[PDB]
RNA sequence: GCUUGACUGCGAGCGUGACGGCGCGAGCAGGUGCGAAAGCAGGUCAUAGUGAUCCGGUGGUUCUGAAUGGAAGGGCCAUC
RNA sequence: UGAGCCUUGAUGGAAGUGUGGACGCCAGUCUGCAUGGCUUUAAUGUUUGAUGUUCUAACGUUGACCCGUAAUCCGGGUUGCGGACAGUGUCUGGUGGGUAGUUUGACUGGGGCGGUCU
RNA sequence: GUUUAUUAAAAACACAGCACUGUGCAAACACGAAAGUGGACGUAUACGGUGUGACGCCUGCCCGGUGCCGGAAGGUUAAUU
RNA sequence: UUUUGUAUAAUGGGUCAGCGACUUAUAUUCUGUAGCAAGGUUAACCGAAUAGGGGAGCCGAAGGGAAACCGAGUCUUAACUGGGCGUUAAGUUGCAGGGUAUAGACCCGAAACCCGGUGAUCUAGCCAUGGGCAGGUUGAAGGUUGGGUAACACUAACUGGAGGACCGAACCGACUAAUGUUGAAAAAUUAGCGGAUGACUUGUGGCUGGGGGUGAAAGGCCAAUCAAACCGGGAGAUAGCU
RNA sequence: AGGGUGACAGCCCCGUACACAAAAAUGCACAUGCUGUGAGCUCGAUGAGUAGGGCGGGACACGUGGUAUCCUGUCUGAAUA
RNA sequence: UAAGGUGAUAUGAACCGUUAUAACCGGCGAUUUCCGAAUGGGGAAACCCAGUGUGUUUCGACACACUAUCAUUAACUGAAUCCAUAGGUUAAUGAGGCGAACCGGGGGAACUGAAACAUCUAAGUACCCCGAGGAAAAGAAAUCAACCGAGAUUCCCCCAG
C-alpha cells in the first residue's frame, strides 16, 4: 500500500488534459522511499516507508516525536 | 537542514558554530552519528545559554584574584635572603627551591623551579622586580634582601 | 485643369426577400471640391468581385467598475 | 577549471662588482630576481557554478554466512560486491493502431466513378 | 501429421531443414498497477521474434521511397531559470 | 395499412373471450369560466387546521437607452426638418381545456455501449496420475562366421529387430454416395473411406475467464451460439424507422 | 366505527363511546445513592513543514478565463497582535 | 384467564379438564442435536479426524469440558549480540458474522443529449468497496455584509431559471 507512514499520504484520483483537453482518469502517487533511520534513543535501525516531505518532517519535528505518533496511533514501526 | 556542531567537522566543524548544510549530509552522516544537531531553535539558545554561561561567565570566573597579588604591593618581611658572594660581587645561584627563602613565610608554601629568564640571571646590587610564574597571565611584586653574615 | 463627395450624422418614401438580410432614394444638418452661374458630387454605365455568429486583437470612449478610490474585465463607436 | 571579493608584488635606508620574463612610440627602460662601508596586470586565502577523479554513509544486491527457525518466504544482524550510479515520484519533449473513442458530406433518372455545391 | 464440432480435409496450417534478428543472465520476451512468476533450476552448440519450408541445382541488379541501424558538428527544440 | 393508385397476385389477422396504447408532475402561454380590480394573490410556516393567520414574494399599474441616466417620454446625433421604440385597450388569482418546456411523455420493437457477476461437467491448450492398440508384413543399425585384401575396403550366408514403415480389427477419424430433411437423430443411418507404436488414443483430477482465454491458424473453440460467452444491472439505452 | 349470525340488525353475538387493570420484564422521565467525573477565581499560553508560492490535477453554479476562494500528487516555505 | 381442551390437512384413537397446576394468553427462566462467522484440525455444508483434562461395587474405553485467528493489556520466558529488542507460551478483556432503507467516505462507467462528434452532457448517476448511528454528516466564524449592521450548523419558502 504506496502510504507515506508518516504523513499518511496515499495516491490520489485526476485526470489526464490533452491539448483537445480529455479527460482521462490517472493516479498521482506518492514519492515514497522506505529509508533506514537512526534513532540513538533506542541503538537500532528503523526503516519507515517514507516519501520525501515524509522525511523532510522527520527532519524537523524529529524522529522520536514522529516515531511518538505511530506507536501512539498504534502503528508497527 | 542548518543545524549545530558538536565536535570539530571539516569545512565547517567548530565545536558549537551555526553552520547551513545540505540535508543529506546531516541525515545520513552528521546526527545519527552525533557530530550535528536540527537547529530546532529550542536548540539555538540551549547552545547560546552555553556561549553565554561560558564564552562570558567562567572567563570572567578567572577574574576573582587580580594579579592574585592582592594585599601584597608593599613587598614581604625579609627573613633571610637568597645569597650572595664574590667578595664585593655575587658568585652563587639559585638551588632549585631558592627564591622562597625569602618570600619563606608569606602566601603559601610551595618548592618548584618555573624559570622564567633564560639568562645567567645578573650579577649586581641585589633588590629586583621581574615578574616569577604566578599564573598564565597576571603578576606579582617582591623584594631581595641579603644577608649580612 | 483644379481636386478628395470613395464625406460624417440622417432620411419621406419605394423595391426585393419565409427569415437573416439586400437594394434604390429625393430631401435635412454640418462641413468640402469643381463652376462666372444654374448647378453637379454620399465612388466607378448598371447588374458578379463574397463569409452570419462565437472567440480574440487594436484605437477611441469614465458608460460600467462586486466595501470605498483606482484598476482589471464588460459595454458603446471604429476596425482586424 | 569560467567569474567576483581580501590581500601581498605592476598602470591611475645610496652608488658599483651580478640575473628570468617584456604590449616593450622603432631600437627605451623596465618587473622582479644578488648584493655592499573605485580601473588595463601574477599567486594564494578564499565565495560562487562547470568538468573529473575518488570516497561511503543514503540506496541496490535475484553472492556468502548467523539468528529468529528443523523454513528455497520474510525480518534483524555480519560480510563481500556496487554506490550517489541504478531505480522510483512529480513535471517534461519524443515515440506510440498495442489499446480506445470517433469521423470519413450531399446531389445523383439505383448506387459508385465522373461532375456539381456560393 | 493439423483444420473450419454442424455445407470447405485442400494446393490451407504444421513440419524437419535454411536465414535474419534479438538476448551476458536479475537475459531478451511474456503474465502482472505490485509482490510474485514463466523463460529455466536453462546460460549464446542457449533462449525469444520473424520469414522460408525435405532434398538437388541455385538464389542476380536496386538503399530513391518506407522501415530499421550508426553519427561527440551545427540548425531547430520541452519542462526549468 | 401504406400509397399517385390496391378486388389486388402488396402489409396484418385461423376464430372467440379478457387485456392492450396521448398519461402524470412542475412550470409556461392562450381560450373559457368565476372572484376581486389599479390592483390581484399569497409561499413556507403558525393553526383555533379545507377557517383564520402569515404579503416573504410574484404579476400588474412606465417606458426609452448597451449603460450612467432621463422619464410620458426616451434613444439616435453637434442638432434633427426628423427617425426608432414608447404614452392612447386591465389586470391578477383560481378552476376546466388547447399548445409548449423538462421528465420514458402515445404504445410495442433493435443491432448494440457500460458495470458487477457466473461458467473449461461441451470444447482448445497445458499439468499430474492411470488405461488401450486382434492378426499379419517388411527386415535398418549392430553382431558372428566364412570368402577377400599386405592390412583396411569389399562380399555371402546367418544373426539381429529399426521405423511419425506396410496391410488390417478394436480404438481415433470423417473422403464419396444414397437415405433421412413436420428425421430414429437440433448433424445421424447404411455401403464404401483415412489413421491404426504414434506429433497415437482414452479415464480421473487439475490450471487458463470475456477485449480475456485457448488456438499445427478456420476468426476455429470457450455448455445445441462466438468478428467478442452467459446472467443480473445501467434500462422504459436510443429508434428523424415500420 | 365496523365485523358476523339462514336476505339489509343501534337494542342476538363480537365490538364501539366511556371507565378500568400488572406478579413480572422493560422505555422514558424525574427525585435520590454509588463509582467516577470535573466545577469557580487569578495569572498565563493562543495550534509551522502550517499560511503563502512553482508545477500538474481536482472542487467551487464559474469549462483558465481578467479568476479571487477551497483540497493536495510534486517541489518549496513566512510572520508571530 | 377460564368450561372447555391435546396447532393444521383431518377424522378417529387414547386421554386432560370443569373454582383453579385442563387448555388458551402474556413476563421471566430451563432445555436448545447437527451445519452455518463456525472458532480444536480437516472438509465435497449438515460429515471425517484429534490433543489435554477429567469421569465408572465392570475405573478396558466410551461419554462430558476446554483448545481458531487477530488487537490491547499482564505474567513468565527469551536470539543473531552480552545488555537490550525480536521472538515464544499462558491469561484476562474485546473484535469477527448477518441484515431493509436512509447516512459519511474510498473508487467510478456507458448508452444517451449536443439532431454527426472529441470540449460539454448524461453524472459524481449506475455500480463496486469501507465505516457508522438512530439518525448520519455539519457546526460556535481567520463567515457575511458595506461604512448601518448581522452573528454557529441543519431543513423549508423566496430571491431566480
Ligand atoms: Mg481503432
Ligand atoms: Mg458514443
Ligand atoms: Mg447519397
Ligand atoms: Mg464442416
Ligand atoms: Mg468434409
Ligand atoms: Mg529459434
Ligand atoms: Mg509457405
Ligand atoms: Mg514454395
Ligand atoms: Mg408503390
Ligand atoms: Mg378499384
Ligand atoms: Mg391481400
Ligand atoms: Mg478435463
Ligand atoms: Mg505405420
Ligand atoms: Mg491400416
Ligand atoms: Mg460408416
Ligand atoms: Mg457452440
Ligand atoms: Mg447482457
Ligand atoms: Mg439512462
Ligand atoms: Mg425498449
Ligand atoms: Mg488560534
Ligand atoms: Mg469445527
Ligand atoms: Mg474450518
Ligand atoms: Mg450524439
Ligand atoms: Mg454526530
Amino acid at each position: 500500500s504506496r502510504v507515506c507512514q508518516v504523513t499518511g499520504k496515499r495516491p490520489v484520483t485526476g485526470n489526464n488534459r490533452s491539448h483537445a483537453l480529455n479527460a482521462t482518469k490517472r493516479r498521482f502517487l506518492p514519492n515514497l522511499h522506505s529509508h533506514r533511520f537512526w534513532v540513538e534513543s533506542e541503538k537500532r535501525f528503523v526503516t519507515l516507508r517514507v516519501s520525501a516531505k515524509g522525511m523532510r518532517v522527520i527532519d524537523k519535528k524529529g524522529i522520536d516525536t514522529v516515531l511518538a505518533e505511530l506507536r501512539a496511533r498504534g502503528e508497527k514501526y | 537542514m542548518q543545524v549545530i556542531l558538536l565536535d570539530k567537522v571539516a569545512n565547517l566543524g567548530s565545536l558549537g558554530d551555526q553552520v547551513n548544510v545540505k540535508a543529506g549530509y546531516a541525515r545520513n552522516f552528521l546526527v545519527p552519528q552525533g557530530k550535528a544537531v536540527p537547529a530546532t531553535k529550542k536548540n539555538i539558545e540551549f547552545f547560546e545559554a552555553r556561549r553565554a554561561e561560558l564564552e562570558a561567565k567562567l572567563a570572567e570566573v578567572l577574574a576573582a584574584a587580580n594579579a592574585r597579588a592582592e594585599k601584597i604591593n608593599a613587598l614581604e618581611t625579609v627573613t633571610i635572603a637568597s645569597k650572595a658572594g664574590d667578595e664585593g660581587k655575587l658568585f652563587g645561584s639559585i638551588g632549585t627551591r631558592d627564591i622562597a627563602d625569602a618570600v619563606t613565610a608569606a602566601g603559601v608554601e610551595v618548592a618548584k623551579s618555573e624559570v622564567r629568564l633564560p639568562n645567567g640571571v645578573l650579577r649586581t646590587t641585589g633588590e629586583h622586580e621581574v615578574s616569577f610564574q604566578v599564573h598564565s597571565e597576571v603578576f606579582a611584586k617582591v623584594i631581595v634582601n641579603v644577608v649580612a653574615e
